[PDB]
């Protein structure tokens, strides 16, 4: 009856360097109830192999997530992390910033 | 190891 | 240090599709080790970490039949609490338990803990006396009536105070490689102008294990609780744990904020200023 909004961090799991391999990481904290879907976008469309972590929550019993993919960043690709919940009207985005 | 006992609400 | 055992169940009913959806997770410390998804093909107890293979086949068949009797306990107590709430069969709901002992450097039983809620709120727990329960409303009361009725209490004490405990150090012996680590944070800093007269100054510490972690700014030495920007230490996928807190500084003034860490894996806390 009483939900909590996601909280949601893209990052990657190693610092950028273009060319080398590397994983780009969706994590979502913090939400409740358990349903949620969360897609992964290079340059504006999904990706396909996209592996996630068992479901899980925290002592204020709301649950976190980890959606993980393997990659390689470059000069020009953008990516990003779509996620949709109950609390929310339209699908929030959250843009991967590779230099912060 | 899990706790062996079934617990009902 | 200290070290923990902690096992989570979540049940999720779905009228429609009939049997609720049921996963349940095992964590040592920060470290996820178990898993079992109801919607899974496989319909038993499989490995998350690699230290825990080395057990035989017996003991993933007890740990299967277990967590399926901790399934069907759960669709029971999914309609009860609707009844108890006189809640509609038209509704879905979310029952989450969560249970396990902690045992300090001495390798010795500390805390244990056991605790039920439902649809996020706090249903019933038990106190750190393991003795007597904690009940929120008044359809807990009758939950702590029952339990109180069948010795609930010196039973699961009796396990937290054992078998948990005893396994727990199994468990740590067993992964010991990485279970008994402490690895430092590898820390630097950024500063982003935000504008002409502002900036912005991120304060990273990525790479630790485990998750237990302090990170805070001061000015002048007082904390600058009201104006920091801090994210909730969040998962790398390689067994590590990254977090950072920033603040908005002053432009000119830079020199007056400093970064102050703490981790098991520092003999002294880090204070990093820019520059």
């Amino acid at each position: 009856m009483i939900q909590r909004t996601p909280k949601i961090q893209v990052y990657s799991r190693h610092p950028a360097e273009n060319g080398k391999s590397n994983f780009l990481n969706c994590y979502v904290s913090g939400f409740h109830p358990s349903d949620i879907e969360v897609d992964l976008l290079k340059n504006g469309e999904r990706i396909e192999k996209v592996e996630h972590s068992d479901l899980s929550f925290s002592k204020d019993w709301s649950f976190y997530l980890l959606y993980y993919t393997e990659f390689t960043p470059t000069e020009k690709d953008e990516y990003a992390c779509r996620v949709n919940h109950v609390t929310l009207s339209q699908p929030k985005i959250v843009k991967w910033d590779r230099d912060m | 190891k899990q706790w062996l006992v079934w617990l009902l609400l | 240090g200290s070290h923990s055992m902690r096992y989570f169940y979540t049940s999720v009913s779905r009228p429609g599709r009939g049997e609720p959806r049921f996963i349940a997770v095992g964590y040592v410390d920060d470290t996820q080790f178990v898993r079992f998804d109801s919607d899974a093909a496989s319909q038993r107890m499989e490995p998350r970490a690699p230290w825990i293979e080395q057990e035989g086949p017996e003991y993933w068949d007890g740990e299967t039949r277990k967590v399926k009797a901790h399934s069907q306990t759960h669709r029971v107590d999914l309609g009860t609490l609707r009844g108890y709430y006189n809640q509609s069969e038209a509704g879905s709901h979310t029952v989450q338990r969560m249970y396990g002992c902690d045992v300090g450097s001495d390798w010795r039983f500390l805390r244990g803990y056991h605790q039920y809620a439902y649809d996020g709120k706090d249903y019933i727990a038990l106190k750190e006396d393991l003795r007597s329960w904690t009940a929120a409303d008044m359809a807990a009361q009758t939950t702590k009536h029952k339990w109180e009725a069948a010795h609930v209490a010196e039973q699961l004490r009796a396990y937290l105070e054992g078998t948990c405990v005893e396994w727990l150090r199994r468990y740590l012996e067993n992964g010991k490689e990485t279970l008994q680590r402490t690895d430092a944070p590898k820390t630097h800093m950024t500063h982003h102008a935000v504008s002409d007269h502002e900036a912005t100054l991120r304060c990273w510490a990525l790479s630790f294990y485990p998750a237990e972690i302090t990170l805070t700014w001061q000015r002048d030495g007082e904390d600058q609780t009201q104006d920091t920007e801090l994210v909730e230490t969040r998962p790398a996928g390689d067994g590590t744990f990254q977090k950072w807190a920033a603040v908005v500084v002053p432009s000119g003034q830079e020199q007056r904020y400093t970064c102050h860490v703490q981790h098991e894996g520092l003999p002294k806390p880090l204070t990093l200023r820019w520059e």
